[PDB]
């Protein structure tokens, strides 16, 4: 939930970023990742995930 | 066009597997493609179409006539016209029924020896002193379907019925 | 972000292993009441919308599968997974009507296990015998 408050906070934010602030593996941040967001591969913000109701989605989170 | 559609149906069943039957009744739906028209119809990918139609290449199966799209939008267009030729199909079907019952309706030989003898070589093979025929060189002795092949046949009956069937 | 909250009710649907009224999704999962969520379940194909008041569930073979190739007469292929989710437990009819040799199906080339099933628009020896070697004057002859 928290993460994707950032997400609407960032358009684009990096594993690095993810794992600073969750404290955990990159390698479980990049697998939620690919279910909310996408990877772009190219341009100035490329190797980071943009975006495509949040407290609704967090309220899931809570009840999983 | 229900006759020859039969043919090549049972063409599909003697030759090869299910999915080249499949994208034949395909074709069969549609009038005409060019090149990207089964890719479009089918799940299956161009490569892969690629060695389907090499396959088809290497029977006379099918027609393709090859022609551009002349308007001058880019590198116009490579549209290929896959159009059935029915002569061709009735000819190879012909050779290949025929060139199997020559096959179908189509000794001696020496256990250390490997070789092989004949009927004119049973003459020279022949020995008095023993009852046998006996190898040349070694002088070893001498030893050497077609109702399975009959009833395979049986299958290929039907087909020459239908063959008939179709021309008149 | 309204793409989380249909896995986690969805999931949530199979734990709890019954179908869940819109109002105790909402409630259970703290949202407003809203179309949304229902229309993510009437939009996902893993979840079942239900014409009485709200209900939403977890997600005669043979015929159905012969009247989508039929209805696919001009289609020259299909997916199996969605072939299964429209008539539940189609991969069985499917491999059958394959055995059958009419709707047949095609095995799979990625995992051997799997089998695609294939709309209808409805050996070597016996092949190289219907086919052998492949010209124009025997054909003649042969006319």
């Amino acid at each position: 939930d928290y993460l994707f408050k950032l997400f609407d906070e960032y358009d684009y934010w990096s594993l690095k970023g993810l794992k600073e602030r969750t404290r955990q593996p990159e390698a479980h941040l990049k697998e939620c990742l690919d279910k909310v967001a996408t990877l772009v591969k190219k341009g100035p913000y490329a190797f980071k995930y943009t975006l495509r109701k949040e407290e609704e989605r967090k309220a899931t989170l809570g009840e999983l | 066009d229900d006759i020859v559609k039969n043919l090549l149906k049972f063409v599909v069943r003697g030759f090869y597997g299910g999915s080249f039957v499949l994208v034949l009744d395909a074709i069969l739906f549609h009038s005409v493609l060019a090149e990207d028209d089964l890719k479009q119809l089918l799940s299956i990918n161009k490569t892969e179409l690629g060695p389907l139609i090499a396959r088809l290449r290497s029977d006379r199966l099918i027609s393709i006539h090859k022609q551009r799209e002349y308007p001058p939008n880019s590198k116009s267009v490579e549209r290929v016209y896959y159009y059935v030729k029915y002569p061709h199909a009735i000819d190879a079907i012909k050779w290949k029924v025929h060139q199997v019952v020559q096959r179908l309706k189509d000794g001696y030989m020496c256990p250390i020896c490997l070789t092989k003898y004949t009927q004119l070589e049973a003459v020279q093979l022949l020995n008095f002193d023993r009852t046998e025929f006996l190898c040349s060189l070694c002088d070893e002795p001498l030893v050497e379907k077609q109702d399975k092949l009959n009833r395979l046949m049986d299958q290929i009956q039907p087909i020459i019925d239908s063959l008939k069937k179709i021309d008149d | 972000h309204d793409s989380s909250k249909l896995l986690w009710a969805t999931e949530y649907i199979q734990k709890k292993g019954k179908p869940v009224l819109v109002n105790e999704l909402l409630d259970y999962l703290s949202m407003k009441k809203d179309d949304k969520v229902i229309e993510l379940l009437k939009k996902l194909d893993r979840i079942e919308f239900d014409p009485k008041k709200g209900t939403f569930k977890y997600l005669h073979s043979p015929s159905e599968l012969l009247k989508l190739l039929r209805s696919q007469v001009t289609f020259k292929g299909i997916s199996c997974k969605d072939l299964k989710d429209g008539w539940p437990q189609c991969d069985e009819t499917i491999n059958q009507l394959e055995e059958d040799s009419k709707i047949l199906v095609l095995r799979t080339k990625k995992d051997k296990t799997p089998r695609y099933v294939w709309y209808n628009s409805g050996d070597e020896e016996f092949v190289k015998m219907w086919e052998n070697v492949q010209a124009e004057l025997p054909r003649k002859l042969q006319d």
